[PDB]
């Protein structure tokens, strides 16, 4: 059985115990592509089966997603529940090592679901992302309002009867949404943003956006300050919104790439890799092994790339400002790799479904062996002039510390959660791509998660990803960077310049897409800021009906208020450039 | 050739043309625009194009000063060589009849054989 | 009947084949040789599934689905693995000779080769050997002709000889070497050649006109209109890119046209894109012309209207009924007069009169192939209503489909059916003048003069039933054939009888009507067709008004000084020197029209209306069903400059600012409702479509397909800032992408076909109840008026014998499918098509004014001699002369009238 | 040619007065310094064009302002967010005079690939612009030759010497667009390398 076939996990014991405790009539196993069994629960047992998951043997500790899906127009949905919307929770257990993904079915009107928040507190941001965007409410919620869309907005975008598209341009809103801007600094409620006791007489509000003077992007944080101490944080974001879902239900298969290469800006084909996985599931396509590891290999590269920006910028926060421009010239030759292979330096868009987009260049090689000998010393060089001094130590070490059960609590993963001491990187637990054909190790923190923990494990997965390249490099295959499925999206393009079956699939292929058959796939994969998931819904047409990315920067961004509560306003600078996060992977 | 292939496969949607036929049949662009302004490089129309015609070359200094000059018409796009791909001929491979390649005379085709021919 | 199919069960009709059945279930079998309405002939081998004896079978059977009965209790498989290789093997077979063409070729994106390329999953060429090659055919001005891209299917050959009864196309040759087209250079002679570039699966035959601005389907903005070239009604989708109209498809409707179109619909659109066409208001000062705003236009237009005295109105059977409504009511009921004349006039009423007071039904175009003899009195139908003549053709092959049903041969077995059926039909007999496109399959042809078929009429009908008026001074040669068609009418089981308003004799219809009330008083079940002239004839003749020349008189006397026309060329109902009189005369000449008439140099102001792609409305055909269409694009979109509303948004602004002196322009609705609250017997119009704020799970219907191209380059070099999207109040549909085309949808107005996978007009298999029925919530429009319950009484006015006159030449019409049309023939692609007039003349008549043939002959009718070269015509009696209606210079009108001094130039 | 603010017009430039405008030109053009504003991936390649390997610093322009009272000129680095237009409005009207716009990137020139609910399609909807970049993103040097085409653009304007004598009207040149400037090499293009080398 390939690894892409429909399965109803059957077979998983959460299956099993869910039918001794709440008997075989009370849900609906779903067959997908997902690789994690999906069960229909009833809305009103929904709070007795997250407690049950939660309180097993080897729990469900992790909420890993939260969000919502317009049914309404899916003609495929054959074996499911009558749905007008419904509500997907997919939960991880780390100790099983196994997901679920539960799904409550909603009618049209009777838009209501009973909050999970009680269980999970990632599920507040989650479900005020999913009522801001298909208009669902969750009931006991302690402040459901929009979080992506301005207050002031109607409709909700998500909705198949909402228009993508943008409108037109009227500087009356403009000036209009520029009076609010000038009348919030004048008439702020600190109620409606959650907040209490608005002035102890005490209290004094700051404002630290909604434009930022760094890369990881420009958003607004309201401060709650005693003196010098945060007593209360709330987030604004959704500045950075790009909707990058509502794209997915309107571009083909093959033209979304580019799209999923913007979602986290600095990763670049780490951020193609499990859309085209997802894709490939629907397709039922396995890659050949030379796929693989040209696919691994772009993925370490950016990899590296990604975390030298991120301890540059960490070490330009602490205040020294040298190892950003060493950094940077190092980042210039993993750019002339990535411009040698892909012809483009941050958005290569140079996988595809099935393979990719070419095969690599004569003397690739030498331009790694020229990286792979440059890099070492530098990145020692990095070391002993700035992580070495007891300066970023005092500015980092102990700042906005949490342990295993809040980095769980929060969906926290990435370089954080191994930082807690929990051994869970997704090339390992879940591999991927070709991941278990290369030797290398998965650094892990002694159990509390610091500022300078992190940096420095990420310190080592940048070693790690340098073994991994020396891998790549000493053990390439000579086979096909297409595989041979007719699916394989665009096909090979000399057999498509010289062949008329091939100039046939090409042609159908770019312009009304390619036919996925209707059926839901999933893809996790270990980005470089955390665990980035594609759920792609095929209706059987040649767009997806549904695409939904979680982001890891969202789920740490939402994990701020409760690292930094009780801490200075220094040490929530240290902790924004110690979270390795951008906007653009928090909005999406 | 005008295939529009490259127009629907530009995920943007910044390629807009029109076929036009010659006295001979060759299919050609009757104009060919490119809205650079919202193009993104990504490169997917030279991937679809059937033909080799349409490439993105090493060249990043197109910056201007109206955004409206950002629209790149036929006569600014056409150059004057085979570019990237020195060789490739799509004409030789269809077996559409153009001025100086009749019916049989592309490759792997052999010379049509008309029903009222004596031959069993 | 109960299949199994992959092991799923499901309920089929036992009397349908294999492939049918599945297809109808929504399961997917590749096919290329089978088509819903040509039957199933087992040629490309490509729908092979493999069928088990029974449940507990394993080794199975490969057999061609589309040639196996869906019996009760049959065991298939669609995926299994041996199947799925055969058809892959089938479509590799097809791809070893196909040549490189898919950029080149204007089947790409809509071609269903492509299609079952991709779905058997071929993509991977082994064959390395030469590829066989053709030569093309010159086949006319709408066919173009690429042989090399043909997989033999032999669909072409089978609709077009088998199914429209052409006869110049045909296979030729030998094993792979077999060649489908003419046997030599041509014109396609047949009405409805234009359907083989939806039959044909590949890119031989490819629409030529569409060839000349080609594009491609994903680019294309599609609308679900009417075809506006005669009265039949046939459902279309035009579709444009770049503000021209490129393509007309046809538009699936189980009611009325199902599959097909005549060459007139389909190519006849061209007058849409005419470079003429007025695109703004223009009101001439002196000898100069301005240019007007719409707000200007109604200001000036309200206020000199409000300083006359009367306003009367000039509607037209182009126009909707919301338009011609909309005139009444700006001029008022009684200064309404119809833009047809007054023995047009008197015609179609009587029409409308039979048709909803004869107690006869009338039958939809469809349902006319059910019939199992037919009699056409009058209506050279194949010229003036040729879908109808494609439905009595296959009323015709009823016959043959019964001899088979008697042998226990299943219905789609169509060779089966023909072997059997050899050349044994059903009885039609035509009438007309000369020589119908129907003689070839028609038992008996009646040439001559219109009252002398009148009289066969009511021979016939006096013959059927002893109460009927007699006919006095029969030959009894004449008598034995009467007898002939009395005893085929007779023992018929379903006879129908068609006539219509175009042979220009108001007798003709009343004994049409006298042999369907007597065929009706035997108890048969007997249905009558009539054919009016133009889109929306029935609708003007419900609506009602005054004839033309009641108008002419008004304007000529001088009590009415201001004039409205709507979509109105006045030489086509009277005669010209005396319209350009009465417009000359009138101090206020307003023209509401899309087309550049001759009447627009003597209008004090013109009106840019829209055309049926730029317009939305309803339109009656010669059925009686109220058929809504839809506006395609916004002309403003491209050329920002252009003023061209739609034709009652004209005529409501102007009676509101002629009321209350303020410009609101209106909404559709608002008319529709208006016409169903003044109108009673046009209330059925309401429900011809849902109004504006239908939604599909609260979206909008989309215009344009999903993958919809260069949506921010298409006006870059107008200016690189997109403009808004258009902003559809007057309908369901939107202007966009952003809306809702699923084959699932819960409406009746579909746009365009197209699924995932099925991207050929075989989509409409996916829009369907079952494949060849109906589509899947019903077919759009409905019945104005039912059956009524009681019928007339016998027409007396039994009309004498043609006597010729010396000095005095009848007029016989003689119409075409090309050139009959006004506004077809404005279409440039016609002008090829365009036959040369010549006068018709008989050889005795021809030999007494010692005229042979080709020479010109100078005839006067209303005080102006014109020249036309002679034809000789056998079957034209004497005494009369046959003249081409509807071309430039002779009017329809002309038909059914005499002629003086017809001299040898 | 040129264009008025305060209409197409002409060169309206003494000898001393003429000599030092084009001092103040001069001057105005070789102290250009950038406003720190990050919206998108854009902006790190302008960072990155600020960095060691590119040393955007050589033509003066590296001086980076977090206050828009000490920056001239506003590089519009990324997409033009719907929550985000208010913010860049009243940063760009912050901003004192003489201040130059550049729009890096499909996102600032058009909107780009997001013609999608929640962005505004290009800051020249409500924002001036002097200087477009193509590209997604456009590399450090193509920031950097748009950088060169503000300094020629500075160089051939007429601004007011000072505010209580002279014209007060701002004097843009209408220069030739480089599209049409460089058709003439681009054209005559031939034979580029293979893509299957390096
Ligand atoms: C993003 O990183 C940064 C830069 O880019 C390298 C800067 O240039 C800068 C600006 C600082 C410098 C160029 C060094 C200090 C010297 C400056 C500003 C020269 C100013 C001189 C005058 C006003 C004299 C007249 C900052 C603050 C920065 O953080
Ligand atoms: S490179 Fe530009 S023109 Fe080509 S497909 Fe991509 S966005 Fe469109
Ligand atoms: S550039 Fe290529 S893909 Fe685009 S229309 Fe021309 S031949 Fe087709
Ligand atoms: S007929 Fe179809 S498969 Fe053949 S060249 Fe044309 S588009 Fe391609
Ligand atoms: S010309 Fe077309 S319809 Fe006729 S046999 Fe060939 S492929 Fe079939
Ligand atoms: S029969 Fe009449 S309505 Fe039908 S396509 Fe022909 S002209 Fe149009
Ligand atoms: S133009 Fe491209 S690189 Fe620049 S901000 Fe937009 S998505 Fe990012
Ligand atoms: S469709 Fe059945 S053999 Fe052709
Ligand atoms: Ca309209």
């Amino acid at each position: 059985e390939p690894a892409w076939q429909t399965r109803d996990h059957l077979d998983d014991p959460v299956i099993g115990e869910l039918r001794n405790r709440f008997g075989p009539d009370a849900f609906t196993v779903q067959a997908t592509r997902t690789g994690v069994p999906v069960v229909w629960i009833k809305r009103e047992q929904l709070l007795e089966v997250g407690d049950f998951l939660k309180k097993l043997p080897k729990p469900y500790v992790m909420l890993f997603d939260l969000h919502g899906m317009d049914e309404r127009l899916r003609t495929h949905r054959e074996g499911l529940p009558a749905a007008d919307f419904s509500v997907f929770y997919h939960l991880i257990s780390i100790d099983r090592n196994r997901d679920i993904m539960l799904k409550v079915a909603l009618a049209e009107n009777d838009l209501h679901v009973p909050t999970f928040t009680k269980l999970f507190p990632n599920a507040n941001w989650y479900e005020r992302e999913t009522w801001d965007l298909f208009g669902i409410t969750f009931d006991g919620h302690p402040n459901l309002r929009r979080i992506m869309m301005p207050q002031t907005w109607k409709g909700h975008p998500l909705r198949k009867d909402y228009p993508a598209r943008a409108t037109e341009f009227s500087p009356f809103e403009l000036t209009k949404a520029k009076q609010d801007l000038e009348m919030e600094a004048l008439t702020f409620k600190p109620e409606e943003w959650g907040m209490k006791r608005g002035t102890n007489e005490d209290f004094m509000f700051l404002n630290l956006g909604p434009n930022h003077p760094s890369a990881h992007g420009a958003f607004r944080i309201v401060l709650q300050l005693d003196g010098e101490e945060i007593v209360d944080c709330v987030p604004d974001i959704g500045y950075h919104h790009r909707g990058a879902e509502k794209m997915g239900e309107r571009q083909s298969w093959h033209s979304y790439i580019p799209y999923t290469d913007r979602i986290e800006y600095l990763g670049g084909c780490v951020n193609e890799m499990p859309y085209v996985l997802a894709v490939e599931k629907l397709a039922g396509i396995t890659v050949p092994d030379r796929v693989n590891v040209i696919r691994v290999m772009l993925s370490e590269l950016f990899r590296i790339n990604s975390h030298l920006l991120y301890i540059s910028t960490f070490i330009q926060d602490v205040g020294a400002m040298t190892p950003v421009f060493f950094a940077f010239t190092d980042r210039q030759k993993i750019y002339d790799l990535v411009e040698a292979i892909t012809g483009f330096r941050m958005h290569p868009a140079w996988f595809r479904i099935g393979g990719v987009a070419h095969d690599l260049p004569r003397g690739w090689d030498r331009l790694l062996r020229e990286f792979l000998d440059w890099m070492p010393k530098r990145l020692a060089s990095y070391e002993k002039a700035a992580l070495q001094n007891t300066i970023l130590k005092g500015r980092s070490q102990g700042v906005a510390a949490y342990g295993a059960k809040e980095a769980l609590e929060w969906g926290t993963t990435g370089a954080g959660l191994r930082a807690t001491g929990i051994d869970f990187d997704v090339r390992k637990a879940r591999p991927y791509s070709g991941y278990e054909n290369f030797d290398f190790e998965i650094p892990v923190g002694g159990g509390v998660s610091d500022c300078y923990t992190r940096v420095m494990l990420k310190v080592e997965e940048l070693r790690q990803s340098l073994r991994i390249l020396e891998q790549c490099l000493n053990n390439m295959p000579e086979g096909p960077f297409k595989a041979d499925h007719p699916l394989t999206t665009p096909p090979p393009k000399e057999r498509t310049l010289q062949h008329i079956e091939t100039l046939i699939t090409h042609f159908l292929q770019v312009s009304w897409g390619p036919v996925m058959p209707a059926n839901e796939s999933f893809q996790m994969i270990e980005a470089t800021k955390g665990i980035n998931s594609y759920y792609l819904t095929s209706d059987g047409s040649t767009m997806s009906y549904r695409t939904r990315i979680r982001t890891p920067s969202y789920a740490h961004l939402q994990q701020i208020p409760a690292a930094i509560r009780g801490s200075l306003v220094s040490d929530l600078i240290v902790y924004l450039g110690s979270i390795d996060f951008v906007m653009s992977d928090v909005d999406r | 050739v005008a295939c529009n292939l490259c127009a629907v496969a530009c995920p943007v949607g910044c390629i807009s043309l029109q076929k036009a036929e010659t006295k001979d049949g060759r299919w050609y662009p009757e104009f060919f625009r490119i809205n650079f302004s919202r193009c993104i490089f990504c490169g997917l129309c030279e991937e679809a194009c059937p033909t080799t015609a349409i490439q993105l070359t090493p060249d990043f200094e197109m910056g201007e000063y109206k955004r409206q000059d950002l629209v790149y018409e036929k006569e600014d796009l056409l150059i004057s060589g085979p570019g990237k791909y020195p060789e490739y001929n799509f004409y030789r491979m269809a077996g559409m009849a153009i001025d100086g390649k009749d019916k049989g005379e592309a490759e792997n085709e052999a010379k049509p054989i008309d029903v009222k021919s004596l031959l069993p | 009947a109960t299949i199994h199919v992959d092991g799923k069960e499901y309920e089929v009709n036992g009397a349908d084949n294999l492939l049918e059945a599945c297809l109808s279930l929504g399961l997917d079998i590749p096919y290329f040789c089978w088509h819903p309405a040509l039957g199933s002939v087992g040629a490309c081998r490509q729908c092979a599934v493999k069928q088990y004896q029974n449940a507990e079978d394993t080794r199975g059977r490969l057999v061609m689905s589309c040639m196996t009965p869906a019996s009760d209790g049959t065991f298939i498989s669609i995926d299994d693995e041996e199947a799925k290789q055969f058809r892959e093997s089938v479509v590799e077979w097809l791809m070893t000779n196909h040549p490189h063409d898919c950029p080149v070729c204007e089947e790409g994106g809509n071609c269903h080769l492509q299609d079952m390329t991709v779905m058997t999953g071929h993509s991977f060429r082994r064959y390395r050997f030469t590829k066989r090659t053709h030569r093309n055919q010159d086949l006319g001005p709408f066919i173009s002709h690429e042989m090399n891209r043909c997989i033999a299917c032999y669909r072409c050959v089978r609709y077009y000889k088998d199914y429209a009864g052409g006869t110049d196309l045909g296979v030729y040759g030998a094993h792979d070497n077999v060649y489908f087209g003419r046997p030599e250079d041509g014109t396609l002679e047949s009405e409805f050649s234009g359907n083989l570039v939806e039959i044909c699966p590949t890119g031989v035959f490819t629409d030529k006109t569409h060839s000349e601005r080609y594009n491609r389907k994903w680019d294309m903005q599609f609308a679900p209109s009417i075809c506006q070239q005669c009265s039949i009604g046939c459902n279309i989708s035009p579709g444009e890119r770049y503000g021209e109209l490129r393509r007309i498809e046809n538009r699936y409707n189980g009611t009325v046209n199902h599959y097909f179109l005549c060459d007139r619909g389909r190519f006849g659109y061209g007058y849409v894109n005419l470079k003429d066409r007025p695109r703004q208001p223009v009101q001439r000062r002196g000898d100069d012309f301005i240019t007007l705003n719409a707000e200007q236009a109604m200001q000036g237009a309200a206020d000199i209207l409000r300083q006359s005295k009367k306003v009367i109105g000039i509607g037209s059977p182009r126009a909707s009924v919301e338009s011609n409504f909309a005139l009444r009511e700006l001029v008022g009921e009684e200064n309404f007069y119809t833009g047809i004349a007054h023995g047009e006039q008197e015609r179609l009423q009587l029409a409308l009169k039979v048709l909803r007071e004869g107690g006869i039904y009338t039958p939809a175009l469809r349902e006319i192939e059910s019939y199992d003899a037919v009699l056409v009195l009058g209506e050279d139908v194949t010229q003036t209503g040729a879908r109808v003549a494609l439905a009595v053709r296959q009323a015709v092959k009823g016959k043959a489909r019964e001899m088979a049903a008697a042998q226990k041969v299943a219905d789609w077995q169509i060779a089966a059916i023909l072997n059997i059926g050899q050349r044994a039909k059903h009885p039609l007999f035509v009438t007309n003048v000369d020589d119908t496109r129907l003689d070839d399959i028609a038992a008996w042809t009646y040439r001559a003069p219109v009252e002398d078929q009148a009289r066969l009429g009511f021979a016939i009908a006096h013959a059927l039933d002893n109460s009927a008026p007699a006919v006095d001074g029969i030959e009894p040669e004449l008598q034995s054939k009467i007898d002939v068609i009395v005893q085929a009418l007779a023992g018929a089981k379903k006879p129908l009888i068609i006539s219509g308003t175009n042979a220009g004799s108001l007798e003709v219809i009343q004994a049409a009507a006298n042999v369907a009330k007597a065929l009706k008083g035997r108890g048969a079940d007997v249905g009558i067709t009539m054919i009016a002239r133009s889109v929306n004839s029935m609708g003007l003749g419900i609506m009602g008004g005054g004839s033309l020349e009641e108008a002419l008189t008004e304007l000529e006397t001088g009590r009415a000084d201001a004039v409205v026309v709507l979509e109105n060329d006045l030489h086509r109902h009277a005669s010209a020197t005396r319209v350009n009189a009465a417009l000359a005369k009138a101090p206020l000449v307003m023209v509401v029209d899309h087309q550049r008439t001759a009447i627009m140099e003597n209008a004090h102001l013109v009106l840019s209306a829209a055309s049926f792609a730029e317009s939305d409305g309803t339109v009656i055909n010669n059925e009686g069903r109220a058929q809504r269409f839809f506006q395609v694009y916004d002309p403003a979109y491209y050329d920002s400059k252009t003023v061209m509303l739609e034709s009652w948004r004209w005529l409501h602004s102007l009676h509101s600012t002629l009321l209350s002196r303020e410009v609101d322009w209106t909404q559709l609705d608002h008319v529709i409702d208006a016409v169903v609250a003044k109108i009673p017997e046009l209330a059925g119009i309401k429900d011809a479509a849902p109004d504006a704020t239908f939604r599909i799970r609260g979206q909008k219907l989309a215009r344009e397909p999903h993958r919809y191209s260069g949506r921010t380059a298409m006006r870059a070099n107008i200016s690189v800032h997109e403009p808004r999207q258009p902003q559809d109040i007057d309908t369901m549909f939107t202007f966009s992408m952003e809306g809702n085309n699923q084959p699932t949808a819960h409406r009746s107005q579909v746009p365009f076909a197209w699924a995932p996978g099925w991207n050929s007009p075989q989509a409409w298999n996916k829009f369907q109840d079952e494949v060849g029925g109906k589509l899947r919530f019903g077919d759009p429009g409905v019945r104005l008026f039912e059956t009524s319950e009681n019928g007339l009484d016998y027409f007396t006015s039994v009309p004498a014998r043609f006597q010729p006159q010396d000095g005095k030449w009848r007029i016989a019409p003689y119409y075409h499918l090309f050139g009959s049309d006004e506004l077809s023939q404005r279409a440039p692609v016609f002008q090829s098509r365009m036959p040369q007039p010549y006068i018709k003349l008989n050889p005795a008549d021809a030999a007494k004014l010692g005229v042979n043939a080709g020479t010109r002959v100078s005839f006067s009718y209303d005080g102006n001699t014109v020249t036309l070269p002679v034809e000789i015509a056998e079957g034209l009696t004497a005494g009369q002369v046959g003249l081409p209606m509807g071309m430039s210079g002779i009017a329809p009108v002309l038909a059914g009238a005499h002629l003086e001094d017809l001299k040898e130039a | 040619d040129y264009t008025l603010t305060r209409e197409i017009v002409t060169d309206p430039l003494n000898v001393f007065m003429g000599k030092l405008n084009d001092m103040v030109n001069w001057g105005r053009k070789n102290s250009i310094w950038p406003y720190n504003f990050g919206l998108s991936c854009c902006y790190v390649e302008m960072v990155t064009s600020f960095t060691a390997v590119h040393d955007v610093a050589r033509f003066g322009a590296e001086v980076l302002r977090a206050s828009p009272r000490q920056a001239d000129l506003m590089v519009v680095a990324g997409t033009c967010f719907t929550k985000m237009a208010p913010v860049i409005q009243r940063l760009y009207d912050q901003m004192l005079e003489p201040k130059w716009v550049i729009s890096m990137g499909a996102c600032a020139n058009s909107g780009g690939m997001y013609d999608i609910y929640s962005v505004v399609q290009g800051v020249d909807k409500f924002i001036p612009v002097d200087v477009y970049i193509p590209g997604c993103p456009p590399r450090p040097e193509a920031y950097m030759q748009a950088l060169m085409l503000l300094q020629e653009s500075i160089g051939k304007e007429r601004r007011p010497l000072s505010w209580v004598v002279g014209d007060q009207g701002v004097y843009r040149a209408n220069m030739q667009s480089e599209r049409e400037r460089k058709r003439g090499e681009r054209i005559a293009v031939t034979n580029l390398r293979t893509p299957d080398e390096i």
